[PDB]
């Protein structure tokens, strides 16, 4: 049977509900965004924002709200799955210490009925007495809240009128009441009531309000002190309060429906809105004071606010700061002015947060020809539009090419007290020694002290006293404004080589043989203080600047020869504070100090690519268990340094990582290098702060970006893109494009915003009208919102739009591969187009357009008009495949540059996917199921040899490894059907088997090949997919025996893991859709296992039962190697 | 709303939840249950003329249980197309015929027949 | 594998002293082949057509000709390849077929009036029909049914002559029905360009072979019969 592994290589980026509050603490406000499962809990700076704690849940959170009840200083969150688990959530610090207690829970559903038509919606009482929940269309679901319900109870009144588009509760007036917008058979009106907990019945309502705007979207209640509920449509704005009413029409809301809204001001004095194109508004009330106590309306403004993204989040923080979230793209930070700029926004612009949100079509590629590939996903929408670039490791790219390989050090020589400026060199073999300089990316070398200028160098670093160490052969001396005389060269009494020097700010440290030796360095002058002597030989040295920006270090690293050596002394006394001697042949370059924000740690660079896990208090001298993580196979540098700021730390081995954050966690992260051996702090013209990399090939002079795992760079073009190709003869990728145009009456159509398709290199637009014989395009009467679509082929590295190609009217373009067919050499591309309406069935027009980019000039060739929209291509061993409603078309190319069609197919419902490995054809039916079509190249036409026939609704399939066949499912689901073996019969080989069920949360739309790791010549492929919240992750296959070693390890960690909501694992990945809800088996799910890492050892040790271990053997497992386990996977993702 | 068009309820569903978002799921309904086809045709050419009266399916879908004027129900196979087994189970006709789910039982009701 | 596209070119006349019988029995089997396009493309590409129509006009093996060439357009477009080949090919299938419509066979007029059912869409075709005799050649088989005779409706009464001359006119206005569905948009061309001129129209015309006869009674065949109102 299939098993199979699945990952997270991207954590969701688009956001959904953002509710603010004081969760954190009484007297702090904060954000808490929800993404997919994320529950991201920030806090409110001046400055901006803070995270806390990032916590997932088992369940897509669609519904969340702050409330302070009675009786809490501070609040409660209350969260609903999608899959009807309700969770009362309740946030507990102790110092360090940061949890999430679920206070109550328990899954509230029905047996029956249509779960809703709008998704579910879900408000909280002002006074804390009831939760509204819209659940099975017909029934309103009210949840009593008490401190009785540690689990939590229901009731189901039922709701007389069926068809809801809102539902709201309305302020403070003695009694908890509802608003509707009801949709009548006759009419369409606003009803209120309310409801007796104590009774479970709807009471006689206060309002009536029997016809209202034919389109009412949203309601936005008024609080307490002048009480009611604005009713927001499609075209104009009332406001009602039982008596009285006001109502608007202004001509601001007139292009745009309205999305969103939040409470500005506590008494209600001001909203804010957006819409479906990005603008805000603003919702002004004049308070009117009647009387002494009397608090009324008088006028309803709309002020245009400006421009930003699409808002589906609206929270005003503090001080005219508003932070924008988006599914759609780009979820940015936002400040309101008071005066106005030059188009009238008081929207200043901050710093943003990358979002990839729906992704469309993905091709993982490589561009530098590494063992690393590059990700190239479409993302964003209408004007969030944006290809977006994930890669792992550290991108080092801003570099400068200077040829000295395998070169010892580079020590900076300056003449400038008080700036860097016209900082030279020392270049320092092993009996070799020159000068160099640094003309930005060029060098120059030259002799200027007179000192070195003999004899070799190790360390010369910088004198906060303006001064500088050198150390030549025997001794060390201090250094002037660039003398030629010696200043206080400090001799040794020793007379012989030194085996092992070092330097730094304040101090200098010599190691000759085993005397260990100390400089203070006063104003020119060096004084000896302290010493100490060594056990055996000094292998190397390390000094960091820990402390006061002065070169102050209160410890020491000690390193011996074929003596793995951990001494640890106080080095401006050299007092023992620790004392550990492992022992072996392996020779350690010594110790990396550097405090990562939390703690000190000792980072040993041992011999032969290994590394062990240290950690030193500062004044006390206790370690904790070290940790064997492999890194290559010659000896390894472990160094810090500033990049520009943050103290960046890097990995100098075979395996190139940098130490220092990973979402400000201890993971590493690679870089773009092969092999780092040394590094350098030098003094670049053209690059601000960067380091070079002594190495065994060229010096880097580089610069390190903000650290993390998968760095983003976004290629905006304000426009929806459709799908992604890849050229490589050519350098050029290809983005097909979604543009909305409204019709102009005297022109043909006309944009809205200067987007990057009219703004291209070069333009053409389609010829040969060959729908010109059917009459169906008849005229439209207003501007309503056209699509315009047209192919964008961008560069490859300046990742400038080449060329617009815009299509025919209302033209779409569907489906974009780039192949080769045939014997023609060329490498085309191939687009099949459909031609729509509205108000129409499924189209029965369009045609097949091939292209190509002869010398960067976009042809088209041929073209081929079909009866059928055009839905997905995959190339077929030179022959295009193609599926043209429920008929799948295999096409064939001829020197004649046309298509001849060499075999049909029929029995389908609608044939939206098709996936190809050889001489199978899989295909992703509309409703029924995976469908797997055989091609015998003898017979030249289609056979099949099977069909699974239970109907689930297709998303996107791939095939595996021409056995096993993966399929997803509209309802957020993984299956993967396996091809029958046993062949008794002809009615059970034509009869596929579902083996394997799997829930993976999230909505899918891509599948490619391709790994995100370096190729270093386990598991077995690797399949990567594209989804609409952000959420990239991995589809491998397993081994047989370690599916049972893999699993077992499952039900161990779902009896000790309390994951928030106490949501079983097994319940959460089952396979639920409206009529199924069997069980899952056969894949594994391996974020589960990955966080067996962050599991403490005394909960480790309770995991680790009388369990297996396959190392034809069987041995007890242990500790240290189901650690490891999970660190063969670790590394693929 | 969803549009009223398919293909533009496809390339909305991409990038909105599960159907192209309000309206979208009976759209679907309104073109894949407006069409049908005969699979294929199932005689009684045993007196060289067919009397059924009543039909369902099997709990695992795989037989079709019909039912003659003679009173026996008579399997057939819905992909070969050949008798499997016949059982003399009343004696007037067939009105109905329903299995259960979980594949146990069997409720077959006759015309007249002494018991019904 | 077997050759079996080669083996059945042998079993044809080739200037040659053969029977009639086997000859008439291996089209029979041939018939049976040309159903598969992977044979049927390479039949006419290795010149198998030019083979079969090596027939002297007197012969009983016609019939086995005329389902050659009523399966040889069947499902399969090989009718766009005859037209690239020399001048005298589709002249050929003019002079055959519309000399075995002639010929009043007893199914020779069962199947290659069906062949005219469909091939009408190509131009070429219409065009040779043209310059021959045309409908002089189509009204003759439907002014010479018997059983339209009132003056002798009631000579023949045996059922050989009476379901096969019902049926004959049957195919006669099939023939008929395609043949002015093809007319219709081929005037509509001599519409749609020589009264629009420019206004929205675009005049591109490589006399193609190419299928535009619109294909649709229910909807835009009725469509093309409103168009033609505006007409001069």
């Amino acid at each position: 049977m299939s098993y199979n592994y699945v990952v997270t290589a991207q954590k969701p980026t688009a956001v959904n509900g953002c509710v603010t509050g004081h969760f954190t603490s009484a007297e702090d406000l904060n954000l808490l965004i929800a993404k997919n499962t994320r529950l991201e809990i920030y806090v409110v700076t001046a400055e901006g924002l803070r995270p806390v704690k990032e916590v997932g849940m088992y369940g897509k959170i669609a519904v969340m709200e702050l409330f302070r009840p009675k009786g809490e200083s501070k609040d409660l969150l209350f969260i609903l799955t999608a899959k009807y688990n309700a969770c009362i959530l309740e946030y507990k610090q102790s110092g360090e210490s940061i949890d999430i207690i679920t206070r109550a829970h328990g899954n509230v559903q029905d047996r029956i009925g249509r779960p809703s038509e709008t998704g579910i919606i879900g408000i909280i009482d002002p006074e804390c007495r009831m939760i509204g929940l819209r659940l099975y269309d017909g029934l309103f679901k009210v949840i009593p809240l008490d401190r009785d319900n540690k689990e939590l109870k229901a009731f189901n009144i039922r709701l007389e009128e069926l068809h809801v588009i809102d539902v709201k509760f309305l302020y403070g007036c003695q009694a908890p009441t509802i608003c509707f917008v009801y949709q009548d058979p006759q009419g369409r009106h606003v009803k209120t009531y309310e409801v007796s907990l104590r009774e479970k019945e709807f009471n006689k309502g206060p309002w009536k309000q029997e016809n209202v705007e034919a389109e009412a979207s949203m309601v936005i209640a008024v609080p307490e002190p002048f009480g009611g509920a604005i009713i927001i449509g499609q075209e104009s704005i009332t406001y009602h309060n039982g008596d009285k009413y006001l109502a608007i029409a202004p001509p601001i809301i007139k292009q745009s429906t309205i999305v969103c809204h939040n409470r500005v001001d506590p008494n209600g004095s001001r909203y804010l809105l957006g819409d479906m194109e990005g603008r805000l508004f603003m919702l002004l009330l004049e308070k009117e004071e009647q009387m002494d106590g009397t608090v009324t309306l008088k006028d309803l403004r709309v002020e245009l606010l400006g421009e930003t993204s699409i808002a589906e989040c609206l929270t005003y923080l503090d001080n005219g700061v508003v932070f924008v979230g988006s599914r759609l793209g780009d979820s940015q930070l936002v400040k309101l002015n008071v005066d106005s700029n030059e188009q009238g926004s008081y929207v200043v612009a901050m710093e943003t947060f990358t979002n990839l949100g729906p992704i469309v079509d993905m091709c993982v590629v490589d561009l530098e020809r590494q063992g690393q590939g590059q990700l190239v996903t479409c993302s964003g929408a209408f004007k969030e539009g944006s290809l977006r670039i994930i890669r792992n490791g550290i991108g080092i790219h801003e570099h400068a090419s200077i040829d000295l390989p395998g070169i010892k050090g580079l020590w900076p020589l300056r003449s400038d007290p008080n700036r860097e400026t016209d900082d030279t060199l020392v270049l320092s073999f092993v009996g070799q020694t020159r000068v160099l300089m640094l003309n930005g990316e060029e060098v120059e070398e030259t002799e200027l002290m007179g000192f070195v200028d003999d004899q070799q160098t190790f360390f010369c670093g910088n004198v906060a006293h303006q001064q500088l160490i050198q150390i030549t052969s025997a001794s060390v001396r201090l250094v002037s404004q660039e003398p030629k005389a010696l200043v206080s060269e400090w001799k040794e009494p020793q007379a012989k080589n030194i085996s092992v020097a070092s330097c730094n700010s304040s101090q200098v440290v010599v190691a000759v043989g085993r005397a260990l030796y100390y400089l203070q360095i006063h104003p020119q002058e060096l004084r000896q203080i302290s010493h100490t002597e060594m056990e055996h030989e000094v292998a190397c040295l390390d000094i960091t600047p820990l402390g006061d920006s002065n070169g102050l270090s209160p410890l020491c690293a000690i390193g011996l020869w074929t003596d793995i050596s951990a001494r640890i002394l106080k080095l401006p006394s050299f007092e023992l504070l620790h004392k550990e001697m492992l022992g072996g042949e392996i020779i350690p370059r010594s110790i990396l100090m550097t405090t990562f924000e939390s703690s000190h740690y000792l980072l040993c660079a041992l011999g032969d690519g290994a590394l062990f896990y240290f950690g030193l208090n500062i004044e006390t001298g206790l370690l904790s268990d070290r940790k064997k993580v492999t890194l290559g196979t010659q000896p390894t540098v472990l160094r810090t340094f500033r990049s520009l700021s943050t103290t960046n730390v890097f990995a100098c081995s075979d395996r190139p990582t940098v130490i220092y954050s990973s979402n400000h966690k201890l993971v590493f992260s690679n870089v773009n290098l092969k092999e780092v051996n040394y590094m350098c702090p030098l003094n670049s013209d053209g690059y601000p702060d960067s380091l070079a990399l002594a190495n065994n090939s060229t010096l880097t002079i580089g610069t390190i970006d903000e650290i993390q795992k998968l760095h983003i760079r976004t290629v905006p073009l304000y426009e929806s893109p459709r799908k992604i190709c890849y050229q490589e003869v050519s350098q050029c990728f290809g983005v097909l494009s979604s543009r909305i145009e409204v019709q102009d009456t005297s022109g043909g159509t006309t944009a809205l915003r200067p987007s990057a398709s009219t703004q291209a290199l070069s333009s053409s637009v389609s010829s040969s009208k060959l729908f010109s014989s059917s009459t169906a395009p008849h005229e439209t009467s207003f501007g309503e919102e056209v699509e315009v679509h047209n192919l964008l082929i961008i560069d490859q590295h300046t990742f400038e739009v080449l060329h617009a190609h815009q299509f025919l009217q209302n033209e779409y373009a569907l489906s974009l591969v780039s192949c080769k067919l045939g014997k023609d050499p060329n490498t085309y591309f191939i687009v099949g187009t459909a031609m729509v309406y509205p108000e129409e069935a499924e189209p029965k027009q369009g045609r097949i357009v091939v292209f190509q980019y002869s010398d960067g000039k976009l042809q088209t060739v041929a073209e081929k008009e079909v009866k059928g929209a055009v839905y997905s291509m995959v190339e077929f061993n030179g022959k295009l495949l193609a599926s043209i409603n429920s008929t799948v078309r295999l096409y064939e190319w001829t020197t004649e540059k046309e298509l001849r069609t060499e075999c049909n197919h029929y029995n389908n419902i609608m044939a939206l996917y098709l996936k190809t490995k050889g001489d199978f054809i899989l295909v992703g039916d509309l409703m029924r199921s995976v469908l797997l079509l055989a091609y015998k190249p003898m017979e030249g036409n289609f056979e099949e040899i099977a069909r699974d026939f239970n109907p689930n609704w297709m998303s996107a399939v791939e095939i595996l490894d021409d056995d096993n066949f993966l399929g997803a499912e509209n309802a957020f689901n993984l299956f993967v059907c396996q091809k029958d073996s046993a062949a008794t019969t002809d009615e059970e080989r034509q009869h596929l088997q579902e083996v394997g069920l799997f829930h993976l949360g999230e909505f899918v739309n891509v599948f490619c090949h391709g790994s995100l790791v370096m190729q270093n010549l386990p598991t077995q492929g690797s399949v990567l997919f594209g989804t609409v919240n952000g959420m990239i992750g991995l589809v491998t296959s397993l081994s047989e025996s370690w599916y049972n070693l893999l699993l077992d390890m499952q039900n161990r960690l779902n009896k000790v893991i309390k994951s928030v909501g106490k949501i079983e694992h097994s319940f959460w990945r089952s396979f639920h859709t409206e009529r199924k809800t069997e069980p899952a088996t056969g894949f594994i799910d391996g974020d589960l296992i990955e966080s067996f890492l962050d599991i403490s050892r005394p909960k480790m040790q309770e995991v680790v039962a009388n369990l297996q271990y396959d190392d034809g053997m069987k041995r007890e497992a242990t500790a240290d190697d189901l650690i490891k386990v999970v660190e063969e996977l670790t590394r693929i993702h | 709303q969803a549009p009223i068009n398919f293909t533009s309820r496809l390339n909305r569903r991409a990038s909105f939840p599960k159907y192209g978002g309000v309206d979208g799921g009976c759209f679907d309904r309104h073109l894949i249950f407006s069409r049908f086809r005969p699979i294929s045709v199932f005689r009684e050419a045993n007196e060289d003329e067919s009397g059924f009266t009543c039909c369902a399916f099997s709990a695992r879908e795989r037989f079709l249980m019909l039912g003659t004027c003679t009173g026996q129900l008579k399997l057939y196979n819905v992909f070969s197309g050949q008798e499997e087994a016949s059982y003399n189970c009343h004696n007037s006709a067939i009105t109905h015929l329903e299995p259960s789910r979980d594949g146990s039982l069997l409720l077959t009701s006759a015309t007249w027949s002494q018991p019904l | 594998q077997l050759g079996s596209r080669e083996l059945m070119m042998f079993y044809i006349d080739l200037k040659q002293t053969n029977d009639v019988l086997l000859t008439f029995e291996a089209l029979k089997h041939l018939a049976s082949l040309l159903l598969h396009n992977k044979f049927a493309t390479e039949f006419v590409a290795h010149g198998g057509v030019q083979k079969l129509l090596e027939i002297p006009r007197p012969s009983m093996a016609a019939t086995g000709v005329s389902m050659c060439l009523y399966y040889l357009s069947y499902n399969q477009d090989a009718m766009e390849r005859v037209c690239m080949h020399p001048h005298n090919v589709l002249s050929d299938v003019v002079n055959y077929t519309l000399w075995l419509m002639e010929c009043s066979h007893a199914s020779g007029c069962c199947h290659a009036t069906m062949f005219f059912s469909i091939c009408f869409s190509f131009r070429a075709v219409l065009e040779l029909f043209d310059r021959y005799d045309g409908l002089r050649r189509l009204v003759n088989l439907i002014s010479t049914l018997e059983i339209l005779n009132l003056e002798d409706q009631g000579a023949l009464l045996s059922d050989d002559e009476i379901f096969a001359s019902r049926q004959t006119g049957k195919h006669t206005c099939m023939a008929l029905r395609k043949y002015f569905e093809a007319h219709l948009a081929i005037k509509l061309e001599q519409v749609k360009q020589s009264l629009q001129r420019t206004e929205g129209g675009i005049l591109v015309h490589p006399q193609p072979p190419y299928k535009a006869c619109s294909y649709t009674h229910e909807q835009i065949v009725e469509m093309m019969e409103f168009l033609i109102e505006y007409g001069p």
